[PDB]
């Protein structure tokens, strides 16, 4: 692809995203969804092989189903209340089918089958895209109508979402599907507490995303995308693999580590609205996230596996390009804790 | 050829006189020699129906003038 | 509601079973996504008649425009499927598992 | 009530929804689908809008002759099918006939909740307006403040287009 | 070269001058015929509310007679809280008349070709 | 999530298309221009969750504008019960009623 | 200076359609811009009646308001018939 | 309602003309007579095989042409709004970019047939 | 939710203007430079009042200057009128422009004797 | 009484047609130093009823691989179409009045190719498919621009009703305005009449015969008559658009005989056209329609919708 194509394409799916964020307008953000999937579909196929082409033919079915079935809810909305303004559904079953398609563009359990398959089949750059920056528009739109959405499905769609990422995530050896498991369960997470804060939606969104543009940008610094590929950094990069399992420890969510805040904040949220039994569940769940990133920080950096005779070349090269973000956003993975009440300037 | 195309040139001509002046015919035929009325809005719409209504006999095109005001 | 309205809703509900319940060719598929945009098209277009909302006879329009998009994106992405295969079967989409 | 030839032409929507959605050879569900267009511009043109019915009957019927080329280009087969040439699309397309009578007889004859509210019959012409004024077309003029009053879905709607003639070229490209 | 395109453009703006003239001409006698709609219109609204009205009264006389028997059921009774006059929908004026006019005060603006 | 940059701009971007009773071509009206009007006055600056309870009227006037349900309701009675007196031949429809009236300008 | 001109021989040359097509653009968009009847097209679109002119109540304040059609007062299309 | 009876007259009268077609003359149809017509001999494959198209990007590029004829048609009525400035860029603004996107795919070999 | 309050059929009787529209557009212009009072006074009460019912008597009034008019019409000169509501009346779309003969004699005779 | 006006309108096309294929032969045979029919008949007078009678009375034959329903529905929807193309034309007064005629006629026009499409298809043979596909490359190229012409030409009527043509073209034709977008316009319609030189879907010289290779007798004799009278519709059309005939409401035979004049003058021109030239190919059809026309029509558009604001010459009935 030409880099100024590029370049359009990049700018065109983040101002249909924030043409979602923007409009007051159910059409304007109907239109901004559409933008964004028509520009998002080349970026997938940047590198052209069979593997991506699948990847985005199941990725524009799934988002083309999602925007039919917005727009539909969006018609039902108008048919009984003659509103286009995005405030509060007026009726029922036009919410049900809206939570429904903003799930299925999220990812959300049960509509979570597309997301490991689509982030297997992209390289790790249009992996971070597609794990970071899709998720704003959806969730933004879950906010503005958080006081309509039925509780019941939206909690029943978040438990499942935390079970099938942490469950899906165990049986994986590809890093990317194992992004994607946790892109889940995070997603989970973050709808979970809808209903009742949306800053602290918000707050999870940013952690989450923090975390997971550190991962990508790991990954893509050592140039692996399965276990036993990772398992060589050790003896090209030991600083690399450090970096990783911290990160990796974070996003499990151990104390004092910055992935512990969001589900901190989340649980405690929750028992002021009585809520104890889906919080327990919850946490106890992540418990699985938790195992498998154990999992991959064993094979990647507390132990040292075998490596290859033709490392010892790569060991007279540096890497050509630096990522500038890519310090900021470890610490910020890691060592924000302290600073949690900040949060306060997110409402 | 050359004047002999000329006879298939005439018949062509004079069947395709006759949808036009058979539209004509048959609208001044319907609408009491005057021109059917065109309603391309419904002001016009309105006007034919409240022409139907005071006609008496059910018929826009049977027009009302002074002598109908006493 | 009328059995108009009741009757687009039905033909709606039908293309996106459709969709959602595939055979083997994608084309089919797509198909049903350019049914789903009529259905919505139509009904959009019954209620802003009958309420009389002059402004958004305009939106239908503008919908029909993104659908062509869709159908467009579509039309190109089975291209290349079938220049893999040989076939637009949705079974043949089965390299990446989950 | 009237006459009800808008509920038949809803009706033959229905079951030219059902003719494309039953999935035969895409040749037949192209036919089903301009079926379709055609019976909604009629049921658009007997409510006032006759650009939206007439352009939107346009924009299908070259829709489907794309698709038609693409059908014989990547979709076709040795023996395509019809409604009655396999087993799984001839039940699709009575289940869906048969559902939708279903529902039609349900509607009719009582009043029932079928999915989001209720429906007695009463035919369309119920819920006109019986407004009577004007030397023009509301329709028209609402379209037609699309380039006076939607100067953003203008700008929206072209750049989109733009964008689309712009990735189509990107993803055909291959290599 | 020179003589085709010199005359082609020649033609071109007598016919944009002609055509000014012309549609300047249409646009005077569109606006007079505007005016005359405009004297003419209050006689109508007079006739249509007289009309509207007449109809309303009516169909209450007839549900009168025809609701004398049925216990609980109010004469005329609105549907709308508020008390404000509510434009009649044309269901409520042809409810109890024939198919005919129905039709027409349906479909006979639209079906009039 | 939303970030409110027409009413920071002033720009004006889509909410001239929101509401059915904003400044349409040819001042044409809405069907429920009325009581549309009516209900975003009473429902203006004091909250959705008041709005919810405090404006019911006006909106339940709106929807019934919107979709006629009640007056649909209503006119189906007054058809059943003219049909089943016409049935039984104890009333009987008067001449305007079939056709037979003195029409009016 | 003279690239420009060498350019435009060589379009015209070869491919007379688009030169033809691009000049006529130009046009379109550089000339409503210097012409001073696009102003009196505007004059002429605000002077169609098309609904009516509803009535403003008297409070004895209203000079320019005419009580008439034929008053003096009010907006007038003498420029209009003129042209 | 007159263009109803209008369509219906075309359709049977197209109709009886079939039936005509189909009744009168006397029929002797035979399996050499029905087979396909490959002009002097048996088709090698069959119709129903894939048929290559060389001008696909064309056709993909003709569906959001089309729709830009959905977008200019209503500008007869446009012209008719007060603020002619306004509508007079945007008529104007939408046509440079349909121009634009033209050029792009003239220039990127788009509108040259697959070989 | 209350009774919907109608007139009766007694005072909605008005003296109906019983010509037809072509008469009525012939007649337009001078009638709206002559009934101009009572059309405008109705027309703001109904402006104003948004209901019907609240301006029936100014309806009347519309009605009997019209009624006027036209009487005072047929009294001075009806023959150059029917003439040029004839004219009118033949054409289907009823243009003015095909009848500008008719239309200056009528205007002539109404502004000699009235 | 409306029968009754259905019929003198689809009866005198059909003669039309059936005369136009005799004067279409004799003025082919006369621009190649010959004479034509003039045996059948007084100067073949007879001719077109001869070959009617011979068409309907030969033997129409089911193709064994064919798909009967489409190959039986393709002849109908292109003659019913083809009949109900006449309805909104006003001549001087239509038959079916609409607010939007040209729409109407573009949308039914559009229509009519599926009738070329599905006879190629259902045909089951490699010769109607060729022509088939060679039906959609052809749509592909000329719908776009011709739709684009005819909204440039219609800015200076203000409307899309065809009677108001009449009055928009009262002092000079209106070809004196637009003569670029006649020239295309005209080229525009000798695509979609599918006439020399771009009669490709046919193409009895490089397909036999094309889409209806495989059809025989009266469905066949159905094609034909489709095919022509689209070319007098369309002649017509054009004539209705271009060249504005003067219209008396008391005496509209004049209009009516001076528009029948032009309209032949038109098809005699088509005819001239396919004596002429050679055929295209129809990739070169695609390139002429999206290299040179589309950019030239798109600049006209720009043109025409500029013309009527900057002169102050906007037309009326928004
Ligand atoms: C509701 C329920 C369904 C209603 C169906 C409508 C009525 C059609 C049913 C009869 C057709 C089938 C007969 C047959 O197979 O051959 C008979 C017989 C058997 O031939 P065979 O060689 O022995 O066996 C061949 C094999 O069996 C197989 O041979 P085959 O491959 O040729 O068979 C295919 C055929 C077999 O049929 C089936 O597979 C099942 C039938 C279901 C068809 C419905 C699909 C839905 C499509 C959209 C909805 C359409 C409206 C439906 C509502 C109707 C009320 C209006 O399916 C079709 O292709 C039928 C297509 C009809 C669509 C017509 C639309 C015209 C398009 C014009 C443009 C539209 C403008 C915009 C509006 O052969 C003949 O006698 C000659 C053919 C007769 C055809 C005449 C014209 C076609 C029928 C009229 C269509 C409706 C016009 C209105
Ligand atoms: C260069 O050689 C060639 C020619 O030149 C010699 C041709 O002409 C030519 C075209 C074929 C011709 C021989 C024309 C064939 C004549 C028609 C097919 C007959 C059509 C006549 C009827 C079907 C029309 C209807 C008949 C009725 C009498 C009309 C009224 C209808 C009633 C219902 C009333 C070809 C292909 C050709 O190649
Ligand atoms: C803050 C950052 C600025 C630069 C980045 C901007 C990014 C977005 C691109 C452009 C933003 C457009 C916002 C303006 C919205 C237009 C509406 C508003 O400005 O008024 C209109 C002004 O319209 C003007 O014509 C300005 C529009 C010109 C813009 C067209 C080209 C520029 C777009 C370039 C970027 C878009 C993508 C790339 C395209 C090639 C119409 O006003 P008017 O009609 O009087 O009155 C309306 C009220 N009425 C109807 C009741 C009477
Ligand atoms: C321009 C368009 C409009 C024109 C207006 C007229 C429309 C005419 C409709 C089209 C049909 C006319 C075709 C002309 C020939 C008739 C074809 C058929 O109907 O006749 C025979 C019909 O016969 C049937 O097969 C059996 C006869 C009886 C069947 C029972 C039907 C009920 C009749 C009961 C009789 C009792 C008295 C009835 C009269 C009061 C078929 O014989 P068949 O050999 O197969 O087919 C070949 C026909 N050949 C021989 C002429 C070549
Ligand atoms: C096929 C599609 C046909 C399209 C028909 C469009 C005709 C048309 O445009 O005329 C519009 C005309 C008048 O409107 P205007 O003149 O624009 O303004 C109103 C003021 N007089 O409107 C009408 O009369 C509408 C009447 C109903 C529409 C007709 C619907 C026909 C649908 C065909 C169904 C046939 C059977 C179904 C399947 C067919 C084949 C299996
Ligand atoms: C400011 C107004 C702009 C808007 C108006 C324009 C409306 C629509 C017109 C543009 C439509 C799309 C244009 C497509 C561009 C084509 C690009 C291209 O590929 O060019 C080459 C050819 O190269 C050219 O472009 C030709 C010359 C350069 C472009 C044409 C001239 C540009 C402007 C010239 C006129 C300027 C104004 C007139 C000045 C008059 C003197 C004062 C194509 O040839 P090939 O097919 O590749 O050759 C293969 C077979 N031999
Ligand atoms: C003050 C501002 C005024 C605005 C500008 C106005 C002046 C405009 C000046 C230019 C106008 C030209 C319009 C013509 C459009 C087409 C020109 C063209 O270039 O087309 C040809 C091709 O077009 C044809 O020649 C058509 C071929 C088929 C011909 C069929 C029959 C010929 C026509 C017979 C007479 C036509 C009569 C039409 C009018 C009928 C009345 C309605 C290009 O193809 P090539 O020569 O191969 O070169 C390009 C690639 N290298």
């Amino acid at each position: 692809m030409n880099p100024i194509i590029y370049t359009t394409l990049i700018m065109t799916v983040m101002s249909g995203t924030m043409l979602v964020m923007i409009s007051s307008h159910w059409l304007l953000i109907w239109i901004g969804f559409e933008m964004n999937l028509l520009a998002m579909i080349p970026v997938l196929m940047k590198n052209f092989n069979p593997r991506a082409t699948e990847a985005a033919t199941k990725y524009f079915l799934t988002q083309a189903t999602a925007s039919m079935m917005l727009m539909m809810a969006i018609i039902i909305n108008l048919l009984y209340s003659g509103q286009w303004t995005i405030t509060k559904m007026f009726n029922p079953v036009a919410m049900t089918m809206m939570t429904m398609a903003l799930a299925m563009k999220l990812g959300l359990s049960p509509f979570h089958f597309w997301v490991p398959e689509v982030t297997q089949g992209i390289s790790l750059q249009a992996g971070l895209l597609l794990l970071t920056w899709q998720k704003l528009a959806p969730l933004s739109v879950l906010c503005q109508i958080s006081q309509s959405i039925n509780p019941n499905l939206m909690l029943t769609m978040a438990m499942l979402s935390i079970l099938i990422g942490g469950w899906g995530g165990l049986n994986q050896t590809q890093l990317r599907k194992i992004m994607a498991y946790s892109s889940i369960a995070h997603m989970g997470w973050m709808t979970a507490v809808l209903p009742y804060n949306t800053t602290m939606t918000i707050l999870n969104l940013l952690i989450y995303i923090t975390m997971t543009l550190a991962m990508f940008m790991l990954l893509i610094h050592s140039s692996a995308t399965t276990t036993l590929s990772l398992s060589h950094t050790w003896n090209k990069m030991p600083v690399i693999t450090s970096l990783m399992m911290v990160t990796l420890l974070s996003m499990g969510g151990l104390p004092p580590l910055s992935g512990f805040m969001p589900k901190w904040m989340i649980i405690q949220e929750m028992t002021k609205n009585e809520s104890i039994i889906m919080p327990t569940l919850m946490a106890m769940t992540a418990l699985l996230n938790l195992y498998f990133y154990m999992r991959l920080a064993y094979s990647s950096s507390l132990t040292m596996f075998p490596s290859t005779n033709n490392m010892k070349m790569k060991w007279q090269f540096e890497h050509t390009k630096q990522m500038k973000l890519l310090p900021t956003m470890i610490v910020l993975s890691t060592l924000v804790l302290p600073m949690t009440p900040a949060l306060s300037s997110l409402n | 050829m050359w004047f002999e195309i000329l006879p298939g040139i005439a018949v062509m001509a004079a069947c395709l006189f006759i949808p036009g002046m058979a539209t004509a015919h048959i609208h001044k035929f319907t609408n009491g020699g005057k021109e059917k009325r065109v309603a391309h809005f419904s002001y016009q719409w309105n006007l034919m129906e409240r022409d139907r209504r005071i006609s008496g006999v059910n018929r826009y095109h049977v027009t009302k003038g002074l002598e109908n005001i006493d | 509601m009328p059995l108009v309205y009741m009757n687009i809703i039905m033909a709606f509900a039908i293309a996106l079973a459709g969709l959602l319940m595939y055979r083997s060719h994608l084309m089919s598929s797509l198909l049903c996504l350019e049914g789903m945009m009529l259905s919505l098209f139509i009904m959009s277009t019954l209620i802003i008649l009958n309420t009389h909302f002059t402004l958004a006879n305009m939106m239908p329009i503008i919908l029909l425009v993104f659908a062509a998009c869709e159908a467009a994106l579509g039309l190109s992405l089975l291209v290349m499927v079938s220049n893999t295969y040989g076939t637009d079967y949705v079974q043949n989409l089965n390299l990446l598992q989950c | 009530m009237t006459m009800y030839i808008a509920f038949i032409l809803s009706t033959i929507f229905v079951i030219g929804f059902v003719g494309f959605s039953s999935k035969p050879s895409p040749i037949y569900g192209g036919l089903g689908l301009i079926v379709s267009g055609g019976v909604g511009c009629g049921i658009v043109l007997n409510f006032g809008g006759s650009f939206l019915g007439l352009m939107v009957f346009l924009i299908y019927l070259g829709g489907m002759l794309v698709v038609f080329g693409y059908t014989t280009a990547m979709a076709t087969e040795m023996y395509p099918e019809v409604w009655v040439s396999n087993k799984t699309v001839f039940g699709a397309f009575v289940s869906g006939l048969m559902m939708e009578f279903c529902m039609v007889y349900y509607a009719l004859k009582e009043e029932e909740v079928e999915i989001i509210f209720k429906f007695n019959g009463l035919g369309d012409w119920v819920i006109y307006d019986t407004g009577d004024s004007g030397f023009f077309s509301e329709e028209a003029m609402g379209i037609a403040a699309l380039y006076s009053y939607g100067t953003w879905l203008v700008i929206v709607t072209g750049w989109s287009l733009l964008i689309g003639v712009v990735v189509i070229m990107e993803i055909t490209r291959g290599n | 070269g020179y003589s085709m395109f010199a005359v082609g453009i020649g033609t071109l703006l007598f016919g944009y001058w002609s055509m000014m003239k012309w549609n300047r001409e249409r646009r005077r006698l569109q606006i007079e015929d505007f005016e005359a709609r405009i004297a003419l219109m209050p006689l109508f609204q007079a006739e249509k509310d007289r009309r509207v009205l007449q109809m309303l009264r009516e169909n209450l006389e007839e549900e009168a007679i025809i609701m004398k028997d049925v216990p609980d059921w109010k004469v005329g009774e609105s549907v709308f809280h508020t008390t404000r006059w509510v434009t009649p929908m044309m269901g409520e004026l042809y409810g109890l008349r024939t198919n005919e006019e129905i039709l027409s005060a349906t479909y006979g603006f639209i079906w009039y070709t | 999530p939303f970030f409110d940059v027409q009413k920071r701009l002033g720009l004006d971007l889509d909410r001239w298309m929101t509401i059915q009773s904003a400044e349409q071509p040819h001042k044409i009206p809405g069907r429920c221009h009325a009581f549309e009007k009516e209900w975003i006055e009473c429902a203006h600056g004091i909250g959705g969750i008041r709005a919810e309870k405090e404006c019911k009227i006006e909106f339940d006037d709106f929807v019934e504008c919107l979709l006629r349900q009640k007056t649909m309701k209503r006119l189906s009675a007054i058809k059943r019960q003219r049909d089943k007196l016409i049935k039984e031949g104890k009333y009987t429809p008067p001449p305007h009623h079939l056709g037979k009236e003195d029409p009016r300008p | 200076a003279g690239r420009i001109a060498s350019f435009l021989k060589n379009a015209w040359a070869k491919e007379p359609v688009l030169v033809a097509s691009f000049a006529i653009g130009g046009l379109a968009i550089i000339l409503p811009s210097l012409s001073p009847y696009t102003n009196y097209a505007i004059r002429i679109n605000r002077a169609t009646p098309y609904n009516y002119p509803v009535p403003l109540r008297d409070d004895g304040n209203m000079p320019d308001v005419p009580s008439h059609p034929q008053d003096p007062q009010g907006p007038s299309l003498e420029w209009l018939k003129n042209l | 309602m007159n263009i109803m009876l209008t369509l219906l007259t075309n359709v049977t009268l197209a109709s009886l003309l079939v039936l005509i077609a189909f009744w009168l003359p006397q029929l002797n149809a035979y399996s050499e007579k029905t087979s396909p017509y490959e002009c002097g001999f048996d088709p090698m494959g069959s119709a129903r095989l894939p048929f290559s198209m060389k001008f696909f990007l064309v056709a993909i590029t003709f569906l959001l042409f089309d729709l830009e004829i959905a977008l200019l048609l209503p500008l007869p009525w446009a012209s008719q709004t007060n603020n002619l400035k306004t509508m007079l860029t945007m008529a104007l603004f939408l046509l440079i970019l349909l121009a634009a996107s033209l050029a792009y795919e003239w220039t990127q070999k788009g509108l040259e047939w697959a070989e | 939710p209350g009774i919907v309050e109608l007139p009766t059929l007694e005072d909605l009787k008005v003296q109906e203007v019983k010509v037809s529209s072509s008469v009525l557009k012939a007649a337009a212009h001078h009638y709206g430079a002559q009934c101009d009072k009572p059309n405008k006074e109705f027309m703001l009460c109904r402006w104003e009042e948004k209901d019907p019912r609240r301006c029936l008597e100014e309806g009347k009034l519309v009605n009997q200057c019209a009624l006027d008019f036209f009487r005072q019409i047929k009294r001075h000169c009806a023959e150059p009128f029917t003439e040029y509501w004839t004219c009118i009346d033949y054409s289907g779309l009823q243009l003015f422009r095909h009848c500008r003969k008719q239309q200056a004699k009528f205007d002539e005779c109404v502004l000699d004797k009235l | 009484m409306f029968m009754i006006n259905i019929l003198s309108l689809i009866i005198p096309i059909l003669l039309a047609v059936a005369f136009l294929t005799l004067v279409e032969r004799k003025v082919l045979g006369y621009m190649q130093l010959r004479k034509g029919p003039n045996v059948v008949g007084p100067y073949g007078l007879l001719q077109p009823i001869a070959d009617a009678l011979k068409l309907f009375t030969k033997e129409p034959l089911r193709p064994a691989t064919s798909s009967i329903s489409m190959f039986i529905i393709a002849p109908i929807l292109a003659l019913s179409l083809a009949l109900t193309m006449w309805v909104p034309l006003p001549m001087p007064y239509p038959l079916i009045n609409m607010n939007l005629g040209v729409l109407f006629m573009l949308a039914m026009s559009s229509l009519a190719v599926y009738s070329i499409l599905w006879s190629g298809w259902a045909s089951n043979s490699k010769y109607a498919l060729i022509g088939a596909l060679r039906a959609v490359a052809q749509t592909i190229s000329y719908e776009v621009t011709l739709a684009i012409i005819l909204l440039s030409v219609l800015l200076m009527n203000g409307s899309y009703t065809l009677s108001t043509l009449i009055t928009t073209q009262e002092h000079i034709w209106m070809i004196f305005t637009s003569w670029p977008l006649a020239m295309m316009w005209f080229i525009s319609t000798l695509a979609e009449t599918n006439r020399a030189p771009f009669d490709l879907t046919e193409g009895e010289s490089e397909l036999v015969s094309g889409f209806n290779v495989e059809y025989a007798a009266g469905p066949f004799a159905m094609f034909f008559m489709a095919e022509y009278a689209n070319i007098i519709m369309m002649n017509a059309f054009t004539a209705i658009l271009f060249l504005g005939a003067s219209h008396d409401p008391h005496t509209p035979e004049l209009y009516t005989i001076n528009f029948v004049l032009k309209t032949l003058a038109l098809t005699i021109t088509f005819l001239w056209i396919r004596a002429s030239y050679p055929r295209f190919r129809y990739d070169q059809l695609m390139h002429l329609l999206w290299k040179s026309f589309l950019p030239l029509t798109l600049a006209l558009c720009m043109w025409h919708i500029s013309l009527p604001i900057m002169t102050a010459s906007i037309p009326p009935q928004s």
